[PDB]
C-alpha cells in the first residue's frame, strides 16, 4: 500500500534522525518530494513540539516506563485514546509522531534501538488502517505540509 | 475585523486546557473511588498521556488554523503587512501560554500519581487528594485564561499604535 509506505517511510526516518542523530543518505521511494517537504515539516514542527512540552513529555514517558518491545504498543493505546473523541486533525497527528521521536531518543539511550522501527511501524499503523479515508481526503503528507506551511 | 481572529484562538486555547483540567480531574476521581491493581493503573497513565497529547495536538491545531486566517486576510486587503505581524505576534504568545498550561498540567497530574499511590488509604485524605488537585488545575486554567486575554489586549493596543504612526 502506497500510503502505508510513504507514511513508515516518513516517520521511520524522523525517528531514526532523532535518536541516532545522523540523517539516512539512502534515497527515498515513489513518493520522493512529498516525502521529503514532509521530513522538514517533521524537524520544524515537531522538534519545536518536544521542546516546548519537554515536561509534559518527559513526565508521560517516565510514567509510561518503555522499556522493551512488549512495551511498545503502549502508544497505540495512547493513540486510540486520543482519538476516542471522534476529532481528528494535523495537530494531534504531528504531536503523536513528535512523542514517537521522543520515545525513540529514550529506547537509544537504553540500549533498545531494536525497538525504534516497530514503534515506527506500530504509530503508523494505527494511522493509516484507522484515519486511511481521513487522510485520502486531507490530500495525505502534501495536505499535512500545506497545513503546517508559513 | 481582523482581531477575531486571535479572539478565536484565544477562547479555542482555554477551552480545550479546560477540557483537559476536567479530564484529569474525572480520571483521578474515577481511580479514587476504584480498586487499583497493577493493570488498571497503567490503563490509567496511557488515558492521561492521551489527554495531554490531545490537549497539546489542539491547541498546536488551533493555532496553526488561527495563522491560515490570518495570511488568508492578508492576500485578500483586510490587513497590512504590520498588521498581520501583530497578529501573528499575539498567536505566538496565546501558543506560549497554552504550552506553559499543558505542561503544568502534566506535572500537576505527576504529583497527584504520587499521592494516588503513596498516602492513598482512607476516605478523607482521598478527598483532600481531590480537592488538591481540583483547586490547583483550576488555578493553571484561569492563570491561562486571564494570560490569554491579556495576550488579545496586547494585540488591540499595537493596532491602534499602528494606526497612529501614519504614513511616517
Amino acid at each position: 500500500d502506497e500510503l502505508y509506505r510513504q507514511s513508515l517511510e516518513i516517520i521511520s526516518r524522523y525517528l531514526r534522525e532523532q535518536a541516532t542523530g545522523a540523517k539516512d543518505t539512502k534515497p527515498m521511494g515513489r513518493s520522493g518530494a512529498t516525502s521529503r517537504k514532509a521530513l522538514e515539516t517533521l524537524r520544524r514542527v515537531g522538534d519545536g513540539v518536544q521542546r516546548n512540552h519537554e515536561t509534559a513529555f518527559q513526565g508521560m514517558l517516565r510514567k509510561l516506563d518503555i522499556k522493551n518491545e512488549d512495551d511498545v504498543k503502549s502508544l497505540s493505546r495512547v493513540m486510540i485514546h486520543v482519538f476516542s473523541d471522534g476529532v481528528t486533525n494535523w495537530g494531534r497527528i504531528v504531536t503523536l509522531i513528535s512523542f514517537g521521536a521522543f520515545v525513540a531518543k529514550h529506547l537509544k539511550t537504553i540500549n533498545q534501538e531494536s525497538c525504534i522501527e516497530p514503534l515506527a511501524e506500530s504509530i503508523t499503523d494505527v494511522l493509516v488502517r484507522t484515519k486511511r479515508d481521513w487522510l485520502v481526503k486531507q490530500r495525505g503528507w502534501d495536505g499535512f505540509v500545506e497545513f503546517f506551511h508559513v | 475585523d481582523a482581531k477575531k481572529v486571535a479572539k478565536k484562538a484565544a477562547i479555542q486555547a482555554a477551552r480545550r486546557i479546560t477540557e483537559l483540567a476536567q479530564v484529569l480531574v474525572e480520571l483521578l476521581k474515577e481511580a479514587l473511588k476504584l480498586d487499583l491493581t497493577q493493570e488498571m493503573r497503567k490503563k490509567l497513565i496511557e488515558r492521561y498521556a492521551a489527554a495531554i497529547i490531545r490537549a497539546i495536538g489542539d491547541i498546536n491545531n488551533a493555532i496553526y488554523q488561527a495563522k491560515q486566517e490570518a495570511e488568508k486576510l492578508k492576500k485578500a486587503g483586510l490587513v497590512d503587512s504590520d498588521q498581520l505581524d501583530a497578529l501573528l505576534r499575539a498567536l505566538d504568545e496565546l501558543q506560549k501560554v497554552a504550552s506553559k498550561a499543558a505542561n503544568q498540567l502534566g506535572r500537576l497530574f505527576e504529583e497527584a500519581l504520587k499521592r494516588l499511590d503513596k498516602d492513598n488509604g482512607g476516605e478523607e485524605e482521598k478527598d483532600r487528594t481531590a480537592k488538591w488537585f481540583e483547586f490547583e488545575a483550576r488555578a493553571i486554567e484561569i492563570a491561562l485564561r486571564l494570560a490569554a486575554i491579556g495576550d488579545v489586549f496586547d494585540l488591540e493596543k499595537e493596532w491602534r499604535k499602528l494606526k497612529s504612526r501614519g504614513k511616517l
